[PDB]
């Protein structure tokens, strides 16, 4: 590809700033832009620049171009949950209704939430009988607990989620796991896990 | 706007295949991209304008129209696996100080599959906080399993009081393989609801997880003697529980 984007992919948590990159060899250079696309839903465009121009900024998101080094940043200040996306880097080769464009594959970034007072615990959830199953919920972990898909075509454990009480100031992360066989119970459902040593196992 | 039909799309093989895109903007140059989930936009078919049609520099099994500025349909041939994936219709007007900026439909996400007798509907379960939780951290927890579903056509929601919430909610960003050895795996997604825990013990609070499943039409035809797995709503649903 001409536009190549650095990094591939990378997690942050909220309230940090981050920097991804774009360089490209296209030629002739008339503008740059940087995309913002959400799962399952088309780009946005964030900005567009110019081969004259440093710098566009657009919320608390801000690119940068040296058109001589053929190298663009985008900024990002104060990250969000809503950051959570895939960006573009597009370049364009002439400045009209001609030109081409060429996109870069995009990073990937993740934000998770900065739990200061984690809480670990595994809850078993009831009601159904509905479901000839039994649901266990991992909450309440700090963002650095990693949540491993385990390998039974029986126990099924989702990856894990950030839930926000916006009346509440308060932020969560989860993970469902869940089996229908009977040789199933919450106090193992995460073994494959390395859950806390402090996880509340009711 | 811009806008895309159908969002949805479920198809045997070796079927012909239209996607709709109709922009109002009055913009001239329009473009049809292919996307495979995680992976970078291939550009396939663009126009400058009436009767403008050209190629991008992927070629595939699909040709496009412009007969007006309006519309923009995409076909695509003989319906083959290598189809499922996202289709990106847009179109380019000249926003200002010179430029012009590109503005992106809503997508039609196309899955293709062997045999139709391969999609299935969700199966829905609600199920309620436990008190564990609710004694520990005075919050209530609802969990909810959409599973059994082929293929990954899903939008989930949570109603509360007959209004739709979002504050709490946290839904997979990826539905899981209920077996991933099998090309036409069903699928597993599941969805947290958070509430306080007074909320839950009242028992006037009403819960309910809804997905919208997208599959056949009443149209399409149907040789397979069990329920024709169209396009519907499966709900369940939970209340309050004062304890």
């Amino acid at each position: 590809n001409q536009v190549e984007q650095s990094p591939q992919s990378l997690i942050i948590l909220e309230g940090k700033n981050c920097t991804l990159q774009c360089n490209y060899t296209v030629s002739p250079f008339s503008n740059l832009r940087w995309y913002k696309q959400d799962t399952g839903r088309g780009p946005v465009s964030l900005t567009i620049m110019t081969f004259s121009e440093n710098t566009k900024s657009n919320g608390r998101y801000t690119a940068t171009l040296d058109a001589d080094t053929k190298q663009s940043s985008l900024h990002i200040t104060a990250s969000q949950l809503s950051d959570s996306a895939s960006y573009i880097c597009v370049v364009s080769d002439r400045g009209s209704t001609l030109g081409r464009l060429y996109f870069g594959r995009g990073t990937q970034l993740t934000v998770w939430p900065d739990i200061q007072n984690p809480d670990p615990a595994v809850y078993q959830l009831r009601d159904s009988k509905s479901s000839d199953k039994s649901v266990c919920l991992f909450t309440d972990f700090d963002s650095q607990t990693n949540v491993s898909q385990s390998k039974d075509s029986d126990v099924y454990i989702t990856d894990k989620c950030v839930l926000d009480m916006r009346s509440m100031d308060f932020k969560s992360n989860s993970a469902v796991a869940w089996s229908n066989k009977s040789d199933f119970a919450c106090a193992n459902a995460f073994n494959n896990s390395i859950i806390p040593e402090d996880t509340f196992f009711p | 706007d811009i806008y895309q039909t159908p969002r949805y799309l479920v198809i045997g093989t070796g079927k012909k295949i239209t996607l709709e895109c109709s922009q109002t903007m009055g913009h001239d140059k329009m473009y049809w991209y292919q996307q495979d989930p995680g992976m970078e936009l291939h550009l396939i078919h663009y126009s400058y304008g009436v009767n403008s049609t050209e190629k991008g520099d992927l070629s595939s099994e699909s040709t496009v129209s412009r007969i007006r500025t309006e519309h923009f349909p995409l076909t695509l041939e003989s319906a083959r696996p290598s189809h499922t994936s996202q289709y990106l219709c847009a179109s380019s007007g000249l926003r200002d100080r010179g430029l012009y900026e590109q503005y992106f439909g809503p997508g039609t996400r196309l899955t293709v599959t062997e045999d139709l007798k391969n999609v299935f509907p969700p199966e829905v379960a609600v199920f309620e906080p436990s008190e564990a939780e609710i004694s520990h951290t005075q919050k209530a927890t609802l969990v909810c399993l959409a599973t059994g579903f082929y293929p990954d056509h899903v939008e989930l929601s949570w109603w509360v009081n007959g209004k739709e919430v979002h504050s709490g909610v946290c839904t997979d960003p990826q539905p899981l393989k209920e077996q991933p050895a099998l090309n036409d795996s069903r699928y597993a997604l599941s969805s947290r609801l958070r509430v306080s825990a007074t909320f839950w013990q009242n028992p006037r609070n009403h819960f309910r997880c809804q997905v919208q499943f997208y599959g056949l039409s009443e149209n399409d035809e149907w040789t397979q003697d069990r329920a024709k797995p169209v396009t519907q709503i499966v709900s369940a649903e939970a209340w309050g529980r004062a304890d």
